């Protein structure tokens, strides 16, 4: 659980941003993460 | 849409989608569901009653902007000397455009009844000792066009509020998804609570969605009208952690940011629910809803 | 200090602008009595609507609303352009900027009387039976004319009784209830006058549209002394409309004629402020009788 | 002099509008058939006929009241 860890909205949000930023990739679902 | 069969008896259009006149008989279901609602209400709870705008710069304050920019009514006006209010009338006379003369006023449709209500209890200096109560109402707006029944701009919500440490609005949140599931099981409902997220604009929107839903952050009571794949959130149990706490600057009982939640009634929901459910003809009520409800 | 001032810590709380409080339960179980006392004295026949705080723009710029108040109308406003310029708004808010300068005008605004909406519904459902129609509408409603004075909200609940029909329906029908209203007010012990009276018709040409309605006599008020004898506040107005809404709404009486209308408004939070400011703010010590008449016990 | 015949000859004006009906100096305007968009009109016929503009404080139902107390007025 990517929640437990410790992780909340901004957090997660974030998290989007990094994704998208470390890679080249830009649907979003709670499954996924 | 399975709901389209009970305009005829509970509301008369007012010539825009999601506004509706409400008749007597629509109305009367409206106030005998706030009386039982009212009857449920928790001891030393404040009631407050706002009307349908509020303080815009409250609003803004509160981050509605970053979440649901949308969605909001805003109220605007002709703020201009006479003569400029003359051309804007001249305008329209002539079949003009005499809006391009308004300016926003410092006030928004307010889109929940309990965003007033922080700025209220910060006043007040720290909490005391297992936090504060409120009920609220409040016509609220929603910037959303539908010709759903279930799915208005302009419809009452009644909400009772806790403000303290995360215990209180904790305890708070478990009391009331438990009462929530009771009253709609003595009104007849069908329903189910399950884990739910605020429709958050924007693609960073969805995510904040996904986050909420993974925190379980809101509840809803849902009741299948239309389809059970499809079912209308007629109740929210939401937690806001300390966000309006800190907002605010609203401090509990042992110095830190108050934290807030509240459970929310739609009122235009909840009736259009017990219509569909049980029909136009009060007198044909199951006679347990009918007792409930002082019928 | 406005004499009223005292009353705000029992019965309103600050939502941090002029004319618009929050309730208390105190003065919300006033209110609430007041709405009850007066559906008690509704006549038979009469169809009971409620509307929403908002109406129809379109309606409302029909009902010739702008050549009369267009200085007193709040209009909704949203953002309605694409996400892109919708981010964009937040974010110059964010960098100390004004994201309304991306606002426009909704389809609503927020209904300045009760009555507005009522005349398009009656329209639709044809010409008018024998004897007119009677409704009894109420609303939020909304008037930008911001005031800290606590008889002068910007909004405010608005309950009136309408009459659809011919031009002696509507006289007979406001005779009457001139003597009932008058009646209500002595029963809840208020202090008050009936007089002529004018609405506020905007602009130089408004003072004369103000001073033609006064002279035909088609508006009264009735008016408590709260703050003076000299600048009473009108409770409750009387209306007359002529045929303006009939002809407006294609409304046709029993003749074939443009229907007329007028109706009598009470206005909720300027009764319930009069009684707390006649009789005080402790209900216990209100008199038997008013306390009786409101069902108090 | 001439002033109140000019003004019962713009308030038949208006008149001829709608219908006729019988003008002297001590009938009231609102009794003859004037309403608020003939009342309105006949500021302006006033202001128009004898090129002027008549002050806030003297838009009253008193000036108004007959073609005598417009006579006095202008
Ligand atoms: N557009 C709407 N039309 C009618 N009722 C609504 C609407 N939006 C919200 N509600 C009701 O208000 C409650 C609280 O809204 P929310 O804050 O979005 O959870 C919901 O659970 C619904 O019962
Ligand atoms: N700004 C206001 N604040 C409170 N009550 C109001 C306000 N304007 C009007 N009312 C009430 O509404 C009634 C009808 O309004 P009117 O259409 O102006 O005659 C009045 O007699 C008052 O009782
Ligand atoms: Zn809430
Ligand atoms: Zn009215």
């Amino acid at each position: 659980k990517l929640v437990d860890v410790g992780l909340t909205s901004m957090d997660m949000v974030n998290l989007m941003l990094g994704v998208e930023a470390e890679f080249d990739f830009t649907e979003i679902t709670p499954e996924n993460f | 849409d399975p709901l389209d069969h009970l305009a005829d008896k509970l509301f008369h259009s007012m010539g825009s989608d999601g506004v509706y006149a409400r008749t007597a008989l629509y109305e009367s279901i409206v106030e005998r569901l706030a009386a039982l609602i009212t009857s449920h209400r928790e001891a030393g709870t404040e009631a407050l009653r706002f009307p349908p705008v509020m303080s815009r710069a409250q609003l803004e304050k509160s981050g509605y902007l970053k979440s649901f920019p949308n969605l909001l009514g805003c109220v605007c006006g002709l703020h201009g000397t006479e003569r400029e209010i003359n051309a804007a009338v001249s305008r329209f006379d002539a079949g003009g455009d005499w809006t391009t003369s308004l300016s926003p006023a410092d006030l928004v449709l307010s889109p929940a009844a309990c965003y007033p209500v922080y700025p209220i209890a910060a006043s007040r200096g720290p909490l005391p000792k297992g936090g504060l109560r409120f009920d609220v109402a409040a016509d609220c707006f929603r910037r959303e066009p539908s010709k759903h029944l279930d799915r208005l701009q302009s419809f009452r919500m009644r909400e009772y509020v806790c403000i303290g440490t995360p215990d209180d609005v904790s305890d708070f949140r478990e009391r009331w998804m438990v009462r929530a599931q009771a009253i709609a099981r003595d009104l007849g409902l069908t329903f189910r609570v399950d884990y739910a997220s605020d429709p958050f604009f924007g693609r960073v929107g969805q995510m904040k969605a996904v986050s909420q839903k993974q925190q379980q952050l809101k509840f809803e009571l849902l009741i299948p009208l239309r389809s059970e794949e499809q079912p209308t959130a007629c109740m929210s149990f939401n937690y806001h952690r300390e966000h309006f706490g800190t907002t605010w600057g609203i401090q509990d009982a042992n110095g830190e940011p108050a934290h807030t939640g509240c459970v929310a009634f739609g009122m235009d929901r909840l009736a259009v629910a017990m219509f569909h459910t049980h029909g136009t003809d009060l007198s044909a009520w199951p006679a347990k809803v009918r007792d409930i409800l002082g019928l």
